[PDB]
């Protein structure tokens, strides 16, 4: 039996965790205090997959809660779904890491990993089957980037075998919040590269631009950024839950996205997305949903999917909808886009159909790419990178917890060899 | 006595079977619970054909079957549907991840700890069972179970039992369309057990099945159960000599005598005449000429692969209904007739030809029309080397520059295997061929 | 280079023929079907040189200073032959994971230095995978750049082994 275990670190991890696991509550028909009062007999059937049994029929997430500021714990605590959680996962100390990446990974962090490692290990050892874990955070901040990453490679050396996700919050170019964003972003793309088998690429530019062009909301707030987003985590691993007439399991999606082993980071997108007032104009099929995927303005890392190549792309259906439809759709949208694909893999589009939409909805669809132009991104917080490290503009910061500048060379080495590995795909016309 | 064995590997095999033995229930009038009220009905003569299905002591009928997959969830929706009661509690599900579209898990890794509880439970239905004919192996390229899988499971029954049939019902990928983007490694994997092992693999496109639905049964949107209804009659349509009376009988044993001119050659097409909607059921005779002439058409082949592009080397042709043998014998002769059908130098004979008198049955909630004759036409052709050829061209497309390699390779297979199955390819796309060219 | 690398100072053959006993001691070995001593771990000598000219007028001491990279590679393993089961599998995998980027790189490389020799003297932009594993990744001057290599290629006389033998000689008949 397959499952996850979850885990979520800094405070964009912390409340993209929590609404995210209000959504998955519903879809499963789960009360606030535990209880199950659903209605369908299919939400238990493989309700495992992300909780425990307790013993008064109450079911308990397996999530992992780490911060090193206690407030946010509160936040989550003093909310709708704060007792949800067992208090033993509460994992956090004192001290933050103030937006420094070096008290993050090496100097404070590294006493409270053990602690993590530990609740992490008891509960993997309590699953069936353990399939993956996925960690939500962001790259440009402190605690979150730091943790994550070290977290990210202490579990890959005690669980090499096991699927590693991640959906990550990049910094961008107009919406900045820390001055020193591009060296975590940096360092944190350095230890990402290595040490991870599937990472989506998320920005904040992209959910406001959905929100007030697609949704048309005037005053929109962090709470619909994480509504889009765990609508999106949501998508990736219906199959794993429901039944459906073709499944696709996260290994059949890293398996079939990724064709190199350092290419493995993807922009994600959802539909429909309609705003509440074109609601009963618009018309739900499948050549809507594939209208709607595969529009650029749709993504949600911010990168023009026209400015390059798709590698590869996955789309899951969730919904009663034939498969004909779906297969003609997807090979017009390969026809018609021709010189935005790939010459070397033919039918570069994974397909799957899981026959249990969303509770509100008759048809719903999930879009995973993985392009060149996310190297746009990169190239970004690589300019920035040189603009501040060739004259040490907040270094000393960094040194003063022990680390030097032969980290930093070696991580902007390997973002640019990385950058380098996506363009040479990039280019048309492979012969000369 | 005669019967052959039914196995099921993957989401597609299990789902045909689903197809298949609503359709076996149906026709030999089981109730979804095992029970048969004909039993009792009539008091006398034989309904629980033991083809397919074995009785108890209380009456009971269990079929003969062994659905495998790797994923949970596919059979899972069988442990709870509307069969639950119908098959044995032994449906052998592996308790773990999938085979992700890869030959390697299924075939090394996650592939083994699965096999052996298979093969007992095989061979507890092959003690069961008294004068056995067959295997009818139903699985899938494309996914890494029906793939890996099926070579495992393949190679052990050759080596098992050796000297039974082997009948494969697999599902090519098509041309354009395909539901994943590792397709031509896992097809291309399979040519050694497809070749070596199987004793006759019958081929399936979903492209084709669309396209016949979307012309004769006017169906815009069909599903996979569309699809799935129409393999089963097919497979039924294979299989009813074995069960009812007839004319002409032929047994797989005589059945495969008349469509292997040699051993390596053994990847027929197959094809359903009487397709037709329940409106456009009227207006037409469907007489058998017009079954036989639609047999031969292009447009109604069940791979997408032109026949005209070959030569036809043997068919076979498997009649149900109200048919009598002076008309199969003049619509054989008017095929004969025709200049575009071109037939071999070396095989006079041509045709074989076998009668049934039960006639094909309507499944409720179905689409199939419900007629009073219909034929399966089953035809060793040169043509499919053309469809095998379009695969191999993808298949190179991504090896040049060994995407998606290390997947396999970290999975205990080697990188050479990859370039080994190719040449076997080769070597099977030129036997298909120098037969065809006419004698000197 | 590889941090915290034990780098030990010798003085006579006697020593350093003592070293390369206990290293031999300490590598992994496994037995399997094809071989009683299966290697199981790519391994690395390195012996570092300093040629040193004394004078104290014009000459400059430290003249020479050189790097002498011997390496023996684990082989690739197929599983029905090589039997294995368990850890032996999985350690092949990483093994055949390792050999297969390595011949990537030396394909890339020999186009690469091919074509730009050969074709005009472009010289545009030439991506070689030399990072997607760690050996590639220690070896990045020795299969290219500031390093004069030799490669020496192993063979099997066996007539079964045809289909694998072959392929040794194209990856040689590239080097
Ligand atoms: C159809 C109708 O009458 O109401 C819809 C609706 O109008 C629309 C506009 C909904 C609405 O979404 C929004 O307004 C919205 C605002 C900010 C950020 C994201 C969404 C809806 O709020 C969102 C809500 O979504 C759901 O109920 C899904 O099951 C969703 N779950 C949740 O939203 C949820 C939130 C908190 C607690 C429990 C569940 C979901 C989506 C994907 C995967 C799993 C679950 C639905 C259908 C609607 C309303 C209520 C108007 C849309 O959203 C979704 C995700 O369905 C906007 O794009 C769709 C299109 C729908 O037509
Ligand atoms: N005709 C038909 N084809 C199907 C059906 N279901 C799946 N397929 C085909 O099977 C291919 C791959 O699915 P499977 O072979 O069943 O994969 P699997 O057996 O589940 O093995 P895994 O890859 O491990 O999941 C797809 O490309 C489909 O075209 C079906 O119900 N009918
Ligand atoms: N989508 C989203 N992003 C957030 C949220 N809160 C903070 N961020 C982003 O995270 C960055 C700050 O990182 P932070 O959470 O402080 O990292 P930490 O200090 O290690 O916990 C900013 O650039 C924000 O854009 C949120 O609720 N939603
Ligand atoms: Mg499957």
């Amino acid at each position: 039996m397959r499952e996850i275990v979850h885990i979520q670190a800094g405070q964009c991890g912390n409340q993209i965790g929590a609404k995210f696991w209000e959504v998955i509550s519903d879809e499963h028909g789960i009360d606030p205090t535990g209880s199950y009062h659903g209605d369908s007999d299919l939400q238990l059937e493989r309700i495992n997959v992300y909780y425990n049994e307790a013993t008064g029929n109450k079911y308990v997430p397996r999530a992992i809660l780490v911060d090193l500021e206690p407030g946010t714990m509160d936040s989550v605590r003093s909310g709708p779904f704060g007792q949800i959680f067992r208090p033993d996962n509460f994992v956090f100390g004192q001290s933050g890491a103030g937006n420094n990446w070096a008290k993050g990974h090496y100097t404070e962090g590294a006493e409270l990993v053990d602690s993590v490692l530990d609740v992490v290990r008891k509960e993997s050892e309590s699953c069936d089957c353990l399939q993956g874990f996925q960690l939500t955070h962001s790259l440009g901040g402190g605690t979150g980037s730091g943790m994550g990453t070290l977290l990210i490679s202490k579990i890959r050396e005690e669980y090499p075998d096991r699927i590693m996700n991640t959906f990550s919050v990049m910094p961008s170019p107009k919406v900045s919040d820390t001055v020193v964003e591009p060296y975590n972003a940096t360092l944190s793309v350095h230890q990402l590269v290595e040490n991870t088998d599937e990472t989506y690429c998320i920005d904040n530019e992209a959910l406001y631009d959905i929100c007030f062009r697609t949704l048309k909301l005037t005053t929109p707030t962090y709470g619909d950024l994480n509504h889009l987003v765990s609508a999106t985590m949501s998508g990736v691993t219906t199959c794993l839950r429901f039944p459906g007439q073709l499944n696709a399991d996260l290994r059949k999606l890293a398996v079939n996205m990724v064709p190199f082993p350092r290419l493995h980071f993807f922009m994600p997108g959802f539909a429909p997305l309609t705003s509440r007032g074109s609601q009963q104009y618009r018309a739900l099929t499948v050549p809507e949903l594939t209208q709607q995927m595969f529009d650029s303005k749709n993504m949600m890392a911010a990168c023009d999917p026209r400015h390059g190549r798709y590698l590869t792309v996955a789309a899951i259906f969730r919904g009663r909808m034939s498969m004909k439809e779906v297969d003609e759709q997807m090979l017009n949208v390969q026809n018609k886009n021709s010189s935005y694909f790939v010459e070397w893999i033919p039918n570069n589009v994974k397909t799957a159909v899981c026959d249990i939409p969303p509770r509100g909805l008759k048809m719903s669809a999930t879009f995973i790419g993985n392009s060149t132009a996310i190297q746009e991104l990169f190239k970004r917080i690589s300019e920035q990178f040189t603009a501040m490290f060739r004259r040490k503009a907040f270094l000393h910061w960094y040194t003063g917890e022990g680390m030097d500048e032969m980290e930093f060379t070696e991580a902007e080495s390997n973002m640019n060899d990385l950058v380098s590995e996506y363009q040479q795909y990039q280019d048309a016309t492979a012969d000369e | 006595m005669r019967e052959c064995i039914s196995i099921h590997v993957g989401q597609a095999g299990v789902q045909i079977g689903n197809a298949c033995w609503e359709l076996y229930c149906l026709e030999h009038g089981i109730q979804p619970d095992g029970q048969m009220p004909s039993d009792k009905t009539i008091g006398g003569g034989d309904d629980s054909f033991n083809t397919f299905f074995s009785e108890t002591g209380a009456g009971k009928h269990v079929p003969r079957a062994v659905f495998v997959d790797l994923e949970p969830t596919v059979i899972d929706e069988v442990r709870t549907g509307t069969y639950r009661q119908l098959f044995h509690p032994e449906q052998l599900i592996t308790g773990k991840e999938d085979a992700a579209n890869n030959y390697a898990r299924g075939h090394y890794t996650i592939g083994k700890e699965i096999i052996d509880l298979v093969l007992d439970r095989i061979r507890k239905l092959a003690d069961q069972c008294t004068g056995l004919q067959g295997f009818l192996v139903f699985h899938s390229f494309g996914g890494g179970t029906g793939s890996g899988f099926t070579s495992l499971l393949m190679e052990r029954l050759s080596v098992d039992y050796g000297k039974k049939s082997k009948l494969e019902f697999s599902i090519y990928p098509a041309p354009q369309v395909s539901t994943a983007v590792v397709e031509p490694y896992n097809s291309i994997l399979t040519t050694h057990t497809t070749l070596e092992h199987s004793d006759c693999a019958f081929m399936v496109d979903n492209e084709a099945i669309y396209d016949i639905c979307r012309r004769n049964l006017d169906i815009e949107r069909p599903t996979y159960t569309n699809l799935n209804r129409l393999i089963s009659q097919i497979v039924s349509s294979i299989t009813a000599s074995l069960r009812f009376d007839g004319a002409l009988n032929v047994d797989l044993t005589e059945f495969q005598t008349n469509l292997v001119p040699y051993p390596r050659i053994h990847f027929p097409l197959a094809t359903y005449a009487p397709v037709i909607s329940a409106e456009k059921a009227y207006h037409e005779q469907l007489s058998v000429a017009e079954i036989t002439n639609a047999c031969f058409e292009p447009a109604n082949q069940m791979v997408k692969c032109d026949p005209r592009h070959g030569k036809y080397m043997a068919c076979c042709l498997l009649y149900r209904g109200d048919v009598v043998p002076k008309d199969v014998n003049a619509a054989i002769a008017t095929i004969k007739t025709k200049r575009s059908i071109q037939f071999v130098d070396w095989c006079p004979t041509g045709f074989k030809v076998g009668i049934n008198y039960q006639p094909p049955t309507v499944v409720p909630g179905g689409d199939l029309a419900k007629v009073q004759r219909a034929v399966c036409m089953l035809s060793n052709t040169t043509a499919i080397a053309e469809a095998w050829a379009r695969l191999d061209h993808k298949f190179d497309l991504m090896y040049a520059k060994r995407a998606f390699v290390h997947w396999y390779v970290g999975e205990g297979m080697e990188e050479g295997e990859f370039s080994e199955a190719r040449e076997d390819m080769a070597a099977l796309e030129k036997d298909y061929e120098e037969v065809g060219v006419d004698s000197v | 280079y590889v941090e915290d690398l034990s780098k030990l100072a010798v003085t006579s053959y006697n020593d350093i023929q003592d070293l390369m006993d206990s290293g031999n001691k300490a590598r992994t070995v496994a037995a399997t079907n094809m071989n009683e001593t299966s290697s199981r771990s790519h391994a690395v000598f390195n012996i570092i040189f300093t040629q040193k000219r004394h004078d104290a007028e014009t000459n400059i001491t430290t003249e020479k200073v050189s790097k002498i990279s011997l390496v023996d590679l684990a082989g690739s393993e197929r599983a029905d032959s090589t039997g294995a089961k368990g850890t032996r599998l999985k350690e092949g995998a990483n093994i055949n994971k390792s050999l297969t980027t390595l011949g990537k790189v030396i394909s890339a490389l020999a186009e690469m230095d091919s074509g730009p020799n050969k074709n005009k003297k472009k010289k545009k932009t030439d991506f070689i995978p030399y990072r997607d594993s760690v050996l590639t990744w220690l070896l990045r001057e020795n299969l290219g750049g500031n390093s004069r290599t030799a490669m020496v290629a192993a063979l099997s006389p066996a007539d079964i082994n045809y289909d694998e033998t072959l392929s040794t000689l194209r990856y040689a008949d590239r080097a």
